[PDB]
């Protein structure tokens, strides 16, 4: 309890860094969990782009 | 003051109505328009 009640109102600051490297990661993995081995639609685009 | 918003309301605009625009057809039209269902009516040829 001594413990847990030592690093409140220091939270904060690691919040903000996890959530900064989610939101640089989450732009990208949205292809990634929904991957497929087979996906031409997928692939079509890739190439597309 | 009178300086200052006639150089920061052109420089807003240009970071966030301009350029998030430009970004968006070069990085994104593509995918979007693809990601459209029926791509055979999407693209279908003018009779003429």
């Amino acid at each position: 309890q001594q413990l847990t009640n030592h690093i409140r109102d220091t939270l904060p600051g690691l919040r903000n860094k996890l959530q900064s490297q989610l939101l640089s990661i989450e732009k990208e993995v949205e292809e990634y969990k929904n991957f497929r081995p087979d996906d031409p639609a997928r692939k079509t685009k890739a190439l597309l782009q | 003051v009178n300086k200052t918003v006639r150089d920061l309301m052109p420089k807003t605009i240009m970071h966030l109505m301009i350029n998030n625009t430009k970004e968006f057809i070069f990085s994104e039209l593509l995918a979007n328009l693809y990601s459209c269902g029926d791509q055979n009516t999407l693209m279908e040829e003018s009779a003429e």
